[PDB]
């Protein structure tokens, strides 16, 4: 009945003179006496008392503090990791030829970007097919621009709000269909919508679950709220002026049983899908949108009561276009 | 009144009566029809009187295999029917019914008369006597003997002639006693010693097999030679101290030897007039026929009359050993040579020249019709002297021959006789007519191709598409501009060591891209190259460099070891000319080098690339070893198109070959038939490839079923059959294969490609008639210059023909088919 | 210049009686005799001659065989891992509530799919807002469908091919703009285009790099070939019938210097923005497209001569629609 913890796949163990080193931190005291056997034992999945009997046989007080820290430090974890943890080890494989200034000097960044936007592939042979510039794209794509300011006084009309959400609804044509593709046809992304007070017509403030099958918003949480301090400051104005915000959540049970690990990857692709679809509809509806790369997801998954199999992957802010 | 033994010929007539033997079942039968003014009742009475005088006419043949003169017979009456009241058309209907019936009807054994005589009165003084007899009964000499006495009695019924005192039964007694010793034994020894190497009968250009004939159907080609021509031929024979029989046999022999492409030929010759036996034998009725075989040899350069004299001596000696029958000889011969009961001697010569009397039957009345059929004969050349007229008749089975060939052969016979009459010798037979035109157009292949040189083709293509990849092996490859820079440095290196025009460089056949660079450098500098396979037994690798007198061997590991990179990579001064040797290839280990010039090599390449529209989008799979002439096309043929060449690391791995075509998109296959066949057995039923557009199968035999596997796995590829010689510029003969196009046992060898010709020659280097098998020769612009360091072989293989120019004897055997192509029968 | 190998971060190990277990394989010999010191050295990046200097002290052949096997087994690796290796360890965290039969039995799978398409979030309250279906979507989105059947006789016209590719070209409006949103404005994904013989007008068969600034294609490789065995059986019909294909390649050097591991993640998302944008244009142009879940990318990466920092993240097959 105890929770099962696993040696995190993202943590690499090593020994030093100070103590046990896991990832970025050094542990000292009794933990050093737990050896490689702790490392091996933990890989199968253990309960806290099973583990303690195997490695303590001394005061449980010290053993409990050690084990508690390892859990708090994400050495011993309960389940699937979010993408920020999943890709972390890759930084140890990448070699950076550029200075750190890209992140500090806006000029260093502008220079960097200009080199990148003019890059070519090294293996290119000395030939060339010049393509025609004679065509045109539909306006829905070519006139679309990111929106960083919104109408703060006019509530989003109900019809507009509903029409935008409808872009992801289910259709039945002798089977269930969507307006976008999914790997394996499973559609494993749950959508949650957050609405601020008096900003969306017909909608009370709160966190709602969107069900494409019902074409409706089910209230999840009308107690808590999203605050500006849950965001990186660079995005605090987008957050402050938006009317609503949408979160995309990956449901592992809706993918992993069919594809295994590949399913998580495919979902990460699907997140680009959907977003682009929604953006096109927003253009037809005169609605502005701006995506966000990172925010405090731990507080949000707590608010939404997400389960062990649910991972937040992405979020988008928006409101009516302002003129 | 007792039965007697048969002569060996009569025994043979009896054996030939058996349907189980080839073209047999017909005891020889003869039909006659004559026109007279003389009354039948009197001729009929004269007929019974001749039976009384000539009791052999009263003979019966028994099923026993023996002959007996009947004690007596029911008296025979010539049946006479009057057609006098009938119009000529109806009279003819009756005459035609009796003639047809007498020709097809056969006398049963055990039938008492062995003759049948029926006559018609067409007008009160016009009579036609139709009659037939079985050959076992009598000779032709005997037929006229009878006619003379019969007409005697017509006119003088009471001028009683004496009976034969010496009779056939006495004749046969002596026969059985003679065949015990003396001359029999002497003749037997003569023939016994000759038999082991007696020649075969000549093989004619038959349209059909004897099995397809069954009952023969005879037709004839006839002519009468006038008395003046006959006397001129006799005088020629007199001047040359020979008999006309040798003169005629020799002319006949020329026709047969020409058409059959033979040097020696056995001729069935019929012997006449028996053995002396007694004082009255030429005065009795019986069969005096005996067989002799004539051993003729026409492999001469010598004058016509010389051949006649040789023939005469042969005839004269053979006839002194007549005491052993040719029937016995042939029995011994066919057992000796295991010929079995086959129609072994179907070509026969018969002569009554100075071997006939006044023709008692024509004294009775004119001959209107005559016909005879014998078993196992294809053509009977019979010549008769008739009161100075020379009668020539070729009796032949129409079912066995193409009528045009048959008319042509006869025509030639007569023309040769006319030349002997006017000049005294003849022109060798030759054929043209409705044949010459086919060969004349078959070889009409000239095309305007400049040839130039092999490296020039590369240089210009390299300038057109310099960044194209030319040579691919693994993940390593070279471009056209790279090949020129690298080969320019190597050529300067070679030039700088004293290697120039006229010299030779040996090169090793390794699978490296640098191999191509070294190969091109040798040619650009003007030297010929000689390829060596590194896996040849070492002593052979050394043999070739020494035997070919090469100056240096180029291994592949040279660029980095000879400091080639220190040399300039700019343009080279041109050296080679189209007439220079491009390469010498050693073949047929002992091996001889074959010298090939740039012009010959280029014309083959230019024609293949143009005919198959080879271009820069093509991919050639380099399966074939560099030790073959075949690889020249792949290397130079690719480079002149701007196409890509792929090297194969190990040609035996059929799975690798499959992996390569699938992974590289290969469009042109170029192998000997064995590789495609093996590769296809590593291919499952689910396999399909649509990258090959062209398959060249070159050399060796192509199985008729092979295209089936190629077509199902490569449904879009064009399969081509290519033949030729290495002593020629790789390919000479072309034929596409459009499925198995016919019920046949062979794939047409084909027709010449461009600026090349082909001939089929007889034993004396003259053109063979279409359908006749002879030696195969090639001519035209594709020829090699001879063998390197072997003069005797060059002398016999490369010859200058007085009509066709230089030609190469491949020594393969074959024939032209009237359809417009060459069919070959392998080497032998 | 000697290649440096790293212990692959995706591998974990244990001691056993049989030997040492690394990932799924059991090894014996020197590798066992080596202990954690081998592990710790491999962990920091070591070249072969250095590993032999430190860990041989036995027959050279024995030492060499062990290192060769570990490289072949991807225990020791050169650099950044592809997505299939990156997400692999998550398999040990997911627990499948369904039987394995959903991956073998068509019926078991159909059950799984139908059940998942009707799933909802468990933590919901008993109240909702129903949205209207009264509005509309444009045909360019609602009518799009994946195609698995193509017109193999009609070549793609040159102008059509150019107009489809123009959907991703650069525009200059006092800065470089694209027709779609991406990254932090870095656009770190390269586009490679593969054409089969005579299936595209004016283009020779081969692999080309697309340069969005020039609106041109430059040949990289016209020697090798893509074959049906580079595809799983389920997609071999698609392979056989397609005319051309597009590969999306992520340049770590274009993103990692600013975002670290997150850059890989964001690129995974961006690929789906690009994909959706492209499909919209393809529908106006009557070009069928289909995403591929898996392909022999290692062979393709080899063909394109991609460098150590480059990885293929996504590929799309297509041609003129069968009609
Ligand atoms: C990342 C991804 C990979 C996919 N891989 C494949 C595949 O390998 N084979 C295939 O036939 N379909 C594949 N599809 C599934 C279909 O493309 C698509 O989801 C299905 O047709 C339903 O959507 P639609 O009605 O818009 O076509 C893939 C889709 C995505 C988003
Ligand atoms: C995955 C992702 C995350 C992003 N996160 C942020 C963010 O946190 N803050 C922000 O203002 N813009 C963010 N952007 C950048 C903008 O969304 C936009 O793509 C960029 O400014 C290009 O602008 P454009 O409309 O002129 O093409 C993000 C984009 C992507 C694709």
């Amino acid at each position: 009945g105890e929770q099962i913890f696993y040696w995190s796949p993202a943590k690499h163990w090593r020994m030093s003179d100070e103590g046990v080193v896991i990832g970025e931190s050094t542990y000292t005291g009794m933990i050093l006496e737990w050896f490689p056997e702790f490392y091996f034992f933990a890989q199968t999945g253990v309960t806290i008392n099973r583990l303690l009997e195997r490695f303590s046989s001394g005061s449980e007080k010290e053993a409990n503090e050690i084990l508690e820290l390892l859990i708090q430090d994400r050495v011993l974890v309960e389940g699937i990791l979010p993408p920020r943890e999943v890709f972390s080890p890759q930084e140890g494989l990448f070699v950076n030829p550029y200075s750190e200034q890209i992140r500090y000097s806006k000029e260093a960044l502008d220079y960097y970007v200009s080199e990148q936007l003019n890059r070519t592939h090294a293996a290119c042979r000395s030939t060339k097919i010049q393509l025609e510039t004679s065509g045109a794209l539909p306006d829905i794509i070519q006139k679309r621009r990111s929106c960083r300011r919104f109408d703060m006084k006019t509530p989003v009309s109900f019809a507009t709000f509903s029409n935008l959400l409808s872009s992801l609804k289910q259709r039945k044509e002798d089977k269930i269909l969507y307006n976008y593709a999914s790997a394996g046809g499973l559609y494993p992304i749950d959508v949650f919508v957050y609405v601020k007070p008096r900003r969306v017509e017909g909608v009370k403030a709160g966190f709602y679950y969107f069900n494409p099958a019902d074409h409706s918003l089910v209230l999840v949480n009308n107690i808590d709220q999203v605050i500006k301090d849950d965001h990186e400051l660079i995005n605090q104005d987008i957050f402050a002026q938006s009317a609503f915000s949408v979160y995309l959540v990956y449901n592992a049970r809706a993918s992993m049983p069919k594809y295994g690990a590949a399913g998580y990857f495919y979902a990460c692709i699907e997140a680009g899908i959907i977003t682009a679809t929604l953006n096109m509809v927003a253009e037809d509806l005169n609605v502005g949108l701006c995506s966000i790369g990172h925010m405090n997801f731990e507080e949000i998954q707590t608010f939404l009561k997400l389960e062990d199999h649910q991972v937040i992957l992405h979020a988008i802010e928006g409101g009516l276009k302002i003129d | 009144s007792e039965p007697f033994s048969l002569t060996e010929v009569q025994t043979a007539y009896m054996l030939g009566r058996n349907p189980q033997f080839e073209l047999s079942g017909i005891s020889p039968q003869t039909y006659f029809e004559y026109e007279t003014e003389l009354d039948i009742a009197r001729l009929s009475r004269s007929f019974q009187k001749v039976i009384q005088r000539h009791p052999m006419l009263r003979a019966v043949i028994l099923p026993e295999g023996k002959q007996q003169i009947l004690r007596d017979v029911p008296e025979y009456e010539i049946e006479v029917e009057s057609l006098v009241s009938m119009p000529p058309e109806k009279q003819a209907a009756r005459l035609r019914e009796e003639r047809s019936r007498m020709i097809d009807h056969v006398f049963p054994l055990g039938q008492w008369p062995l003759f049948e005589l029926k006559a018609f009165q067409l007008q009160e003084h016009t009579y036609l006597l139709c009659f037939r007899y079985d050959a076992l009964l009598m000779d032709g000499a005997s037929m006229n003997l009878v006619g003379q006495d019969l007409m005697h009695y017509y006119h003088q019924p009471d001028a009683q002639l004496p009976p034969l005192s010496f009779t056939f039964q006495d004749y046969m007694h002596i026969y059985d006693d003679m065949k015990r010793g003396t001359e029999y034994e002497t003749a037997k020894a003569y023939w016994t010693n000759k038999l082991p190497d007696f020649p075969p009968a000549p093989s004619l250009l038959l349209a059909k097999d004897p099995a397809e004939i069954g009952t023969p159907n005879f037709q004839s080609l006839t002519t009468i030679i006038t008395k003046d021509k006959w006397l001129k031929l006799r005088r020629l024979a007199q001047d040359k101290q020979v008999t006309p029989s040798a003169l005629l046999c020799t002319v006949y022999g020329e026709v047969l030897a020409f058409w059959s492409n033979q040097r020696r030929l056995a001729i069935n010759l019929t012997v006449f007039n028996r053995y002396p036996v007694h004082d009255e034998v030429e005065q009795i009725v019986g069969d005096f026929t005996s067989l002799i075989l004539l051993d003729m040899d026409m492999d001469q350069k010598q004058p016509f009359f010389t051949k006649v004299e040789q023939t005469q001596s042969t005839l004269l000696d053979g006839l002194e050993h007549r005491h052993y029958d040719g029937v016995e000889f042939i029995r011994d011969y066919t057992r000796y040579h295991q010929m079995r009961p086959k129609a072994v001697m179907p070509i026969v010569f018969t002569s009554m020249l100075a071997g006939a009397g006044a023709f008692a039957w024509e004294e009775i009345g004119s001959l209107r019709h005559i016909h005879a059929r014998t078993p196992q004969v294809y053509l009977d050349n019979v010549v008769i002297e008739k009161n100075g007229e020379l009668l020539v008749s070729w009796n032949y089975v129409e079912e066995l021959f193409d009528a045009e060939v048959m008319e042509s052969m006869f025509t030639q016979f007569v023309e040769l006789l006319d030349q002997l009459v006017e000049q005294g010798d003849i022109n060798p037979l030759r054929i043209s007519q409705k044949d010459y035109a086919l060969i004349d157009q078959y070889n009409a292949t000239a095309e305007p191709i400049p040839a130039a040189t092999l490296h020039q083709l590369f240089i210009d293509q390299a300038q057109r598409t310099p960044d194209q990849v030319a040579v691919v092996f693994e993940q390593e490859w070279l471009t056209y501009s790279e090949l020129d820079q690298r080969s320019n440095q190597v050529a300067r290196f070679l030039q700088s060591r004293g290697i120039g025009r006229g010299d030779r460089v040996g090169v090793l056949a390794k699978r490296q891209v640098e191999t191509i660079i070294n190969l091109m450098a040798v040619l650009k500098a003007g030297a010929a190259y000689v390829p060596i396979d590194p896996d040849h037994p070492y002593e052979r690798q050394t043999y070739i460099l020494e035997n070919s007198s090469c100056k240096i061997l180029l291994d592949s590991d040279l660029y980095e070891t000879m400091e080639i990179s220190s040399y300039a990579d700019g343009d080279l001064t041109p050296v080679a000319e189209p007439e220079d040797t491009a390469y010498v290839i050693y073949t047929s280990g002992r091996p001889k080098g074959v010298i090939i010039t740039h012009q010959a090599a280029s014309n083959t390449i230019q024609d293949i690339n143009r005919k198959f529209e080879v271009n820069e989008e093509d991919r050639i799979i380099g399966i074939s070893s560099m030790c073959f002439d075949l690889s020249v096309y792949d290397i130079f043929g690719t480079l002149s198109a701007g196409a890509t060449l792929v090297m194969i690391r190990d040609p035996r791995d059929m799975r690798e070959l499959v992996r390569t075509v699938e992974r590289r998109g290969i469009t042109i296959w170029n192998t000997v038939p064995a590789i495609m066949d093996l590769a296809l057995d590593h291919v499952g039923s689910h396999f399909e490839n649509i990258s090959l557009r062209l398959v060249l199968l070159s050399g060796d035999w192509i199985p008729l079923p092979l295209p089936a596997k190629i077509n199902r796995h490569f449904p879009v590829a064009d399969v081509i059959s290519l033949g030729g010689a290495t002593e020629a510029s790789i390919w000479s003969i072309y034929w596409p294969i459009e499925q198995v196009e016919a019920n046949w046992k062979s794939i047409p060898y084909g027709k010449p490609l461009a600026n090349q010709t082909y001939y089929v020659l007889n034993y004396d280097q003259k053109m063979c008639p279409v359908g006749v098998i002879g030696d195969l020769y090639i001519g035209g612009a594709g020829l090699a210059q001879g063998y390197l360091n072997d003069d005797q072989k060059t002398k016999d293989a490369f010859i200058m023909h007085p009509e066709f120019g230089p030609i190469y004897k491949t020594g393969d055997c074959g024939r032209m088919r009237p359809e417009g192509y060459i069919e070959f029968l392998g080497r032998q």
